[PDB]
């Protein structure tokens, strides 16, 4: 599953 | 077996090809293998193509219309050494898209652009091939019109190419930074099946046919079989001559079929089954035809050189400064008047053939 802190700054 | 990425993220290792280095992925040698087989390709394919077009442009007597299409070709593959060459090369070494979405963005269209591109340009030198064999009526056919027919398949290729950037389809494949239409996931938003299946059909599928098909209908006309001098099955040198631009036109598009070809199948595939593995769904596979697709930018220029002599003898005369083309010239037309170029041998308003200027030169 993707780890969803990078959901904020996906850049 | 999928995440994001090709790879499974059994392990929590995968990381977005955005973020992180991708180096679970494959070896961080392989990185720089694929690293270093861009930087090399960028040598060669700015060198050739830059190549072809100056010394078209250089020498007036490489005027024809086909030389227009070609052109159209070499630019396509100078975008593709300047433009997404080096993009794919910093990802390389990065390991990963370092830019970020928007930059996948960017450089999955300009890519995009520049294959459409060339499959529509390869189909429009058929058709012309066609209707220079069956219809050797020169007036009916216009230089201006071929400027106007190249930004038409520009335009064309920009439907294609264009409408990921509309919301539709996007994403990087699969080491990787190289970046693509989505053919993995059915992102329902953004309403990838329908624009996956459209776009290889239309845009490759299609003209592939009809090129292979104006290919079929040049074979009871002229064929392989040419006679050097223009005695013996060829009537009249400038027939016999032609004989010659088809055969490089065919390698061409041979060319272009072998390179290109497995990444639209593999494009197709894991359309009808993501997620899953074809012989084997990886990594390597998707990366191994999209970087092979790549290589094509550098070989019409070789081609060209092995196929035909007028180039040959032209850009030799380019290459040394001087003229010095010994070799024997082009020994027919290296210009129609005698030797060519912008200056040297293309002597100003080149001859005229028969009373009336039977070309349109010498205007």
């Amino acid at each position: 599953r993707p780890k969803p802190q990078q959901f904020f700054g996906l850049m | 077996d999928n995440v994001l990425p090709v790879d499974s993220d059994l392990s929590p290792n995968i990381s977005t090809n955005t973020s992180e280095p991708n180096q679970f992925v494959q070896p961080a040698w392989q990185i720089v293998l694929w690293a270093a087989a861009y930087t090399v390709i960028v040598v060669t394919s700015v060198v050739g193509n830059v190549v072809v077009m100056w010394i078209i442009l250089a020498h007036k007597r490489m005027r024809t219309v086909t030389n227009y299409f070609l052109v159209n070709l070499a630019f396509a593959e100078a975008s593709m050494a300047a433009f997404n060459t080096v993009v794919n090369f910093t990802y390389a070494v990065h390991n990963e898209w370092y830019y970020g979405l928007f930059y996948c963005k960017f450089h999955n269209f300009f890519p995009i652009a520049a294959v459409f591109a060339s499959i529509y340009s390869m189909t429009a030198v058929a058709f012309d091939r066609y209707m220079a064999i069956i219809h050797p009526l020169q007036p009916r056919l216009s230089a201006t019109a071929t400027k106007v027919v190249i930004c038409v398949i520009w335009v064309l290729a920009l439907l294609l190419a264009f409408p990921q950037g509309y919301y539709s389809t996007t994403e990087t494949m699969p080491s990787r930074v190289v970046c693509m239409i989505e053919w993995p996931e059915h992102p329902n938003k953004i309403y990838e099946k329908v624009y996956h299946i459209c776009v290889t059909v239309l845009i490759y599928f299609l003209p592939l046919l009809v090129i292979g098909y104006a290919y079929t209908v040049v074979g009871i006309t002229l064929w392989a079989s040419e006679i050097p001098g223009d005695s013996s099955d060829r009537y009249h040198e400038q027939v016999s001559a032609k004989r010659k631009v088809v055969k490089m036109m065919i390698v061409v598009v041979c060319t272009f079929a072998i390179c290109w070809l497995p990444f639209h199948i593999f494009f197709l595939l894991p359309y009808i089954n993501p997620d899953l593995y074809l012989k084997k769904f990886i990594q390597q596979v998707y990366l191994a035809i999209m970087w092979l697709a790549m290589s094509s930018t550098m070989y019409n220029p070789i081609i060209y050189c092995c196929l035909n002599d007028r180039f040959r003898l032209g850009f030799k005369h380019a290459f040394r400064c001087c003229p010095f083309i010994s070799a024997g010239d082009y020994e027919g037309l290296e210009m129609k008047s005698t030797r060519y170029l912008q200056t040297q041998g293309s002597v100003y308003k080149v001859s005229r053939l028969e009373t009336t200027i039977s070309t349109v030169v010498g205007a």
